[PDB]
């Protein structure tokens, strides 16, 4: 490990910036490559440095080398929710296919998404083949509320998830809860510290 | 393979009972790893300075071997050296 | 007219051995060698650092040793970019430098020998094959022409850093380079051909022939320049002569050393 | 320039035999075998300068690999064993520098395949509250009680795979905590305008593509064979 990654991870409001940094002891050391992994994709390349005293940008993107520091920076200028990834630092040492390539282990990114205008609601949904069974639908909310796991066993409840209705510019938080043994919608959620003007309806 | 060429002489004019260096010099040898002894009547002289090894413009290795030696019309004195291109070692003995 | 030479030898037996030594020349005078145990440089001459500074050489140096071991992984992997077509034991030497002109002129050179032939040079701005190198050669020779850092480096030290550093060199030595040595010069002979042995003279340049008071001997085979270790030269001349001829002939040497005074020794 | 892996996930079990396959069509002399393990880097295992030609990497024991032609580079995994759970990357190059990386593949190497469960897979229809509140609709999918977690879950509307107004859970969540291989369930949501959902000739689906065994592998139980297979469940607009 003569490459190493800091911070380990770090978590950034929509719309900030970041930095990322890479160090590294890799002799020679031709040049340096960042990559973004989404969770389960591959590897996007973004941009590669080679001078003794370099600097790149590939849009938002932007990065420095210094290679007698044996240092890197990866700024990241106005964070999307889409820049949710891994960031890799890849350090090359030859000039040719003679070369291997020395891995950092990564720097994991979360954006927090900006919510506009918050409108907390449980709705329930019923299934389509067999309208008996049905799920309790918490969605709609702002950033500043979290959503705790299940007193019950037998009861589920998953995590915040964000949807970004691209072509509407509009975003927005869900939860999903379920249980088939007394579970009624205005009781799924009390576990959760949830608004006091979450709208419930019928 | 290159087989190797060995040449042995002094440095000064020999002159019996004086003290005196004696030269080997191998020559127009490959690959570069060799062998080399200095023999005092087939005898294998401890201390005996080599020169580091080069090679000419036609890319053949040569090293000088040398040695303190005060020659007598009794001693004998050899160059024994051991290498790949040949099966029997060679050995080329001082001549005044 | 001087001819500056480095001279690198690599061997590597298998998949895991090798070893890598290197020596420099001026002329026929020693500056330089690099063993592959010792961790850096060494002089051979007092004046071998030329007019280059302690900051200057210590830069040059670095960068060396970084190739050193750069070089060997390469040549390993080059291997196995060939594979099964190439085997071990490998032999590659390397022989690089500038020849010196009057005023400011030199041609500086990088040549490459592979198992004891000839094979690739560095000409211009990228390596190249020579004529008769085998064919497979071009594939390393593509990957090596890929890396363009190496190219810049190696164009640097060719044109410019070379002839400087031996302009500087032929100031700090000129007193050793231009040093004069006299020639010691002894008669013997062979069951007859007679032997003159010359030692100890410097530089190179010498005139041997055997006399008959003023006719030159044509029969005179001169041999090859041997070294003797306090880096003077040897030389001897052979005369084949019918018995008798002995008492009479002698050996006349001219030499720089001795500056008119030619050495002339009967039988 | 282009890296393709077969498959894209695999399902085996300790002591058996696992081929990972990669096609490259860049005419790249060179192909490298990777691995992804988290808290590390990209280590490499195995990588190869032409055909019939390998050449072992910095960590190759447990796997051998194959170079059969200039478009194929093979990871054999003899004798799996749990460990050699990870993501395995390949890439490809020239004489340059850059390698091509491929998109990945996940293995899983379990110590017995007697638990291996496909989904079951079911659509939530949004609510007319939803509508009339929001104006946007909200259609919920529900994976439950399968095994092993790889699955990859997709919507579908019109026979043609949407993104926009999507999210799926990033980690499955244990049906049984309790007990120590329990089955998993997934949840995820797909949000269109009320116009959209109104319309009835507007067809959603909610697609589970489950992972699990081969038409090789053996199996003795009573219940069907849980093999790689498609589990869906599905939705017409409505006003
Ligand atoms: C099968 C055998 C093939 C035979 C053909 C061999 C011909 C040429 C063999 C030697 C030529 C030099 C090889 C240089 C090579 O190893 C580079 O890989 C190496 C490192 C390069 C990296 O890191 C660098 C560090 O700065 C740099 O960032 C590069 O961009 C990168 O690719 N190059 C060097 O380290 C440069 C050193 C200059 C070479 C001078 C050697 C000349 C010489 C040396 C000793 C004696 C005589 C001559
Ligand atoms: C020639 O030089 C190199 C380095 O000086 C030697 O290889 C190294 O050996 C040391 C000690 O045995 C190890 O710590 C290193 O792992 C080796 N270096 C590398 C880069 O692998 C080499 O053995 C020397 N040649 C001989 C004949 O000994
Ligand atoms: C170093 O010297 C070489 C040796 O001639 C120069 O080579 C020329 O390079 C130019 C421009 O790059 C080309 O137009 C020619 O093809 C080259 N000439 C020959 C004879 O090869 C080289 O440019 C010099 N470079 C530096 C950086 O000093
Ligand atoms: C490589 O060669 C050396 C010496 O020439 C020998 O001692 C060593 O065992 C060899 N290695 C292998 C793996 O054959």
């Amino acid at each position: 490990t003569q490459v190493e990654q800091s911070p380990q991870s770090l978590v950034v409001r929509q719309g900030e910036n970041c930095v990322l940094q890479c160090n590294y002891s890799v002799t020679p050391d031709n040049h340096l490559r960042w990559f973004k992994q989404d969770t389960g994709k591959g590897l996007v390349s973004l941009t590669v440095l080679v001078d003794q005293k370099d600097k790149t940008s590939n849009g938002r993107y932007s990065a420095t080398l210094d290679k007698d520091a044996k240092h890197s920076t990866l700024h990241i200028t106005a964070t999307l929710l889409d820049d949710t990834a891994t960031y890799i630092c890849v350090v090359g040492d030859r000039g040719s296919a003679l070369g291997r390539l020395h891995f950092g282990a990564g720097t994991q990114l979360i954006v927090i998404p900006d919510i506009q205008n918050p409108d907390p609601a449980v709705y329930q949904l019923r299934d389509s083949k067999s309208s008996d069974k049905s799920v309790c639908l918490f969605t709609d909310f702002d950033s500043q509320t979290n959503v705790s796991q299940s007193k019950d066993s037998d009861v589920y409840i998953t995590d915040k998830c964000v949807l970004d209705m691209r072509s509407m510019d509009f975003k927005s938080n869900s939860a999903v809860a379920w249980s088939n043994k007394d579970f009624a919608c205005a009781n799924a959620f009390n576990n959760s510290i949830i608004p006091e003007d979450t709208f419930f309806p019928s | 393979q290159k087989t190797p060429q060995i040449q042995v002489y002094s440095r000064h004019p020999p002159e019996n009972g004086k003290p005196n260096i004696l030269n080997c010099y191998v020559t127009q040898f490959h690959p570069p790893h060799i062998e080399i002894q200095m023999l005092k009547n087939g005898k294998k002289i401890p201390k005996v300075e080599m020169s580091d090894m080069s090679f000419s413009k036609d890319w053949s290795f040569y090293i000088l071997a040398h040695t303190e030696f005060t020659p007598t019309e009794t001693d004998t004195y050899a160059c024994r050296v051991k290498h790949a291109s040949m099966a029997e070692p060679k050995t080329v003995y001082w001549d005044r | 007219n001087y001819t500056f030479r480095c001279l690198q030898m690599s061997s590597f037996a298998n998949r895991s051995w090798s070893r890598t030594d290197s020596v420099v020349w001026l002329g026929d005078l020693q500056t330089h060698r690099w063993s592959n145990d010792s961790a850096t440089i060494s002089f051979t001459k007092p004046w071998s650092q030329g007019k280059l500074s302690n900051q200057q050489w210590e830069k040059l140096q670095h960068m060396f040793q970084v190739y050193r071991v750069s070089f060997t992984r390469d040549i390993q992997e080059l291997v196995k970019m060939m594979s099964p077509k190439e085997d071990y034991p490998i032999e590659i030497q390397l022989s690089a430098g500038c020849e010196m002109y009057p005023g400011n002129a030199s041609e500086s050179f990088l040549h490459v020998a592979f198992q004891g032939k000839y094979v690739v040079r560095f000409w211009g701005t990228s390596w190249q094959t020579v004529p008769g190198a085998p064919s497979w050669l071009d594939l390393p020779i593509k990957v090596l022409n890929a890396d363009q850092g190496t190219s810049a480096t190696v164009q640097m030290l060719l044109n410019d850093t070379c002839p400087l550093f031996v302009r500087g060199l032929l100031e700090a030595g000129k007193s050793d380079l231009e040093k004069q040595e006299k020639p010691v010069a002894w008669l013997s002979s062979v069951p007859r051909q007679l032997v003159c042995h010359v030692s100890g003279f410097y530089p190179k340049p010498v005139w041997v022939m055997w006399m008959r008071g003023d006719q030159e001997q044509q029969g005179t085979h001169r041999g090859d320049f041997l070294p003797n270790a306090d880096e003077t030269w040897y030389l001897q001349a052979t005369l084949d002569v019918e018995a008798g001829e002995e008492a009479g002939l002698a050996c006349r040497v001219k030499h720089s050393s001795l500056g008119g005074q030619d050495i002339i020794l009967y039988w | 320039a282009a890296v393709t892996q077969s498959p894209r996930n695999k399902v085996a079990v300790t002591g058996g035999k696992v081929t990972l396959s990669c096609n490259q069509t860049n005419n790249h002399n060179n192909m490298y075998w990777y691995r992804q393990d988290t808290g590390h880097g990209l280590r490499l295992i195995h990588y190869s300068y032409g055909a019939g030609s390998t050449e072992k990497g910095d960590i190759p024991d447990g796997y051998k690999a194959s170079r059969p032609s200039q478009e194929n580079f093979s990871l054999i995994l003899e004798l799996a064993t749990p460990s050699q759970t990870s993501v395995y990357f390949c890439a490809s190059g020239d004489e340059g520098y850059t390698q091509y990386f491929g998109p990945g593949t996940r293995l899983l190497v379990l110590e017995d395949l007697r638990n291996v469960t496909p989904p079951k897979v079911s659509l939530f229809e949004p609510s007319k509250a939803e509508i009339s509140h929001t104006q946007k609709a909200t259609l919920v999918c529900l994976a439950t009680g399968f095994y092993p977690d790889h699955v990859e879950l997709s919507w579908w509307v019109n026979g043609k795979e949407v993104h926009s107004g999507v999210c799926t859970d990033p980690q499955p969540l244990k049906e049984q905590p309790a007990l120590n291989d329990s089955r998993y369930s997934l949840s995820s949501r797909l949000r269109v305008s009320a116009t959209f959902w109104q319309n009835p000739r507007n067809h959603f689906r909610c697609q589970v593509q489950f992972y699990g065994l081969s038409e090789n592998d053996e199996w003795t139980q009573d219940r069907a064979k849980p093999v790689t297979q498609i589990v869906s469940a599905e939705a017409w607009g409505r006003a």
